[PDB]
């Protein structure tokens, strides 16, 4: 059944933006700590973030991990009820590893704010874009724990077909604001290693 | 971050081998283990916990426990023979870090003792005004050896340069020792001696101007 | 994947800047380290750049001597290491981490760039005959104070192969390398049979041939 299949699908393809995300990300944390070790802002505030930013990467891992198990589940499935479910904890999966990298990516957003304190003006500029995309993805993510709600109620209990089909559009909007943020904090470290020495 | 490792870790071919690295810090997922044979870079075997690259063997699996990271090979090959690191990363820092390597013998070759040969100075080299003595020294196994050498049977410590030992294609090892000296101080004693100590026991040869 | 530039021999006080070409990934995704190796030595990381950012951090050990850089059009990342000493005398490795999100391992590494640091100068060997003196004898040449290495030593023009075993150099005090190239064979030999050592310094241009004599 073509719409059914056509969801797991799309559900890999945001599984593989996230691991993309999750990388990028990743590289943002190492280029704050390399200018931190540089420039030195403020000590024991960023061996709590370093510890913040620990905390939820292994916490991204594991929904990573978690959402590889439940994607080969679902494909396995569709090749067998039990798809309609895994399809909707394959939702919840990717929700949760959207709302832990939206931690993660305003923990590197307080970083570079840090480091921009002291190479010191389109930091305006840059923190108004940063608002607006971050009061984007908090909606988008408000909204998707809605609709993840309804979904589960009913599957417990189509509206439940019509639910999962917007809580598709509603992951990639959130993924697609997501990669807004991360291209402006990429902005803003390159922006403050061009200004060193 | 400082990563201890044993220099050294042996075993038969089937038995399991185990590699420690002491030392690294949390988080441990920054950790990883590299495999590399002489002349060739480090190849990645393990990293994180436990996760294996596209065309590393199963038999290859790593753990950890507190400070302590294991690299297990179960069922040893004897291609399995290399040295081993562990690496890591400081967390606040992102300063890497690499242990100081263990090296993993797969017994199997028999004790050899070393073949000498020891070469006088050539008539064309003492007409240079020049004297070296050659000590050459293979076939042996382990790949260790100390040499000394003697004038008359004392003990001569100057002019001496000896090489580290080196595979053969044989697997078993070479080094050789030079000995320099004048014209004059070649000859004017009657005998000169290469002693080869490897593994508690002598080999000797001996030349005369 | 990464492929280094040539060998270098460098004197003391000097710089050596050492490449890498990176081909067939995304170059932004990139993230590398330079890590070196003395002879018999372990591994010993330098520093890392991610090429993005063109952030930079390096063991404190070279701050203020090592300067890694990184190109996007050539796709080229580059270590330099000034103020040289003997004691800098190594292998250069490049290598790639973060090949996937949680990947902080070296999957990738360059084939290494050595790189020999000495005040000596180049020099060809002086070649020197071990005579020989039942079953068999060892009968060889003995190649003497050359710079750098290395040199190629054949028996008879090439026709000569069974029982030849040249030895890895000697590094003497002087800086300066000797070695020795010695042939088993049967004692009956010794009056028939002609031997001749043919000896390669291609850094000086010394091609030498000797005729080893009972
Ligand atoms: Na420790
Ligand atoms: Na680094």
């Amino acid at each position: 059944m073509q719409l059914l299949s056509g969801i797991v699908q799309q559900q890999n393809n945001l599984l593989r933006a996230i691991e993309a995300q999750q990388h990028l990300l990743q590289l943002t944390v190492w280029g704050i700590k390399q200018l931190q070790a540089r420039i030195l802002a403020g000590h024991t505030t960023w061996m709590e973030w370093d510890r913040e930013i620990n905390n939820y990467t292994s916490l991204i891992h594991s929904l990573i991990e978690e959402s590889q198990n439940q994607q080969e589940k679902n494909e396995q499935e569709l090749l067998e009820g039990q798809l309609l479910s895994g399809i909707v904890q394959q939702q919840n999966n990717l929700l949760r590893a959207i709302e832990a990298q939206q931690h993660l990516l305003q923990l590197t957003v307080w970083g570079i704010k840090q480091l921009q304190a002291r190479i010191l003006t389109t930091w305006m500029e840059w923190d108004r874009e940063i608002n607006n995309y971050t009061s984007l993805i908090h909606s988008l993510i408000e909204e998707s724990q809605n609709q993840q709600e309804k979904n589960e109620q009913e599957l417990l209990e189509g509206q439940l077909l019509s639910g999962i089909v917007q809580q598709q559009n509603n992951l990639l909007r959130a993924i697609e604001a997501q990669q807004h943020l991360l291209q402006l904090t990429v902005w803003g470290i390159k922006q403050l290693q061009a200004r060193i020495l | 971050i400082e990563l201890t490792q044993p220099p050294s870790v042996s075993v038969v071919p089937g038995q399991t081998a185990r590699i420690s690295c002491s030392g690294d810090n949390i988080p441990y997922e920054y950790a990883s283990w590299y495999q590399q044979k002489p002349g060739q870079a480090p190849v990645l075997v393990i990293y994180g916990d436990n996760n294996r690259p596209s065309g590393i063997p199963e038999r290859f699996s790593g753990s950890n426990s507190g400070n302590t990271a294991t690299l297990t090979i179960s069922g040893t090959q004897a291609e399995d023979e290399a040295d081993y690191y562990c690496a890591s990363w400081d967390s606040m820092t992102v300063d890497g870090v690499f242990g100081g390597g263990t090296k993993l013998t797969v017994l199997g070759q028999p004790k050899a003792a070393p073949s000498v040969t020891l070469f006088p100075p050539s008539s064309e080299e003492l007409q240079a005004n020049k004297a070296t003595l050659v000590c050459l020294i293979s076939d042996f196994y382990p790949g260790a050896v100390t040499v000394a050498w003697k004038a008359d049977s004392s003990p001569v410590k100057a002019g001496v340069e000896t090489t580290t030992p080196s595979k053969q294609s044989n697997n078993k090892y070479a080094a050789s020792s030079y000995l320099s000296l004048t014209p004059e101080q070649w000859k004017s004693h009657r005998s000169y001696s290469c002693q080869v100590t490897h593994e508690g026991s002598t080999v000797e040869k001996t030349v005369a101007p | 994947q990464l492929v280094q530039s040539g060998a270098e021999v460098k004197k003391p006080g000097s710089s050596v800047k050492v490449s890498c070409k990176a081909s067939g990934g995304t170059f932004n995704s990139y993230a590398f380290s330079w890590v070196r190796q003395a002879p018999g030595q372990g591994l010993e990381w330098m520093g890392s750049i991610i090429p993005i950012f063109g952030t930079t951090n390096y063991a404190q050990k070279f701050q203020g001597r090592v300067t890694i850089t990184a190109d996007e059009s050539t796709s080229t990342a580059y270590m330099e290491l000034s103020s040289l000493r003997s004691e800098d005398t190594a292998v250069y490795y490049c290598a790639r981490y973060f090949d996937t999100y949680n990947n902080y391992g070296f999957a990738n590494w360059g084939q290494g760039t050595l790189v020999t640091v000495s005040s000596a100068s180049t020099k060809g060997p002086s070649v020197f005959p071990l005579a020989p003196s039942g079953g068999t004898a060892a009968l060889g040449c003995l190649v003497k104070d050359y710079f750098p290495e290395p040199v190629t030593v054949s028996w008879n023009s090439g026709a000569l192969t069974s029982g030849v075993h040249t030895f890895p150099a000697v590094l003497q005090s002087s800086g300066l390398y000797s070695l020795s190239s010695v042939v088993t064979v049967p004692s009956s030999s010794l009056g028939t049979q002609t031997y001749i050592c043919n000896v390669n310094h291609k850094p000086s241009n010394t091609k030498v041939d000797k005729k080893v004599e009972p």
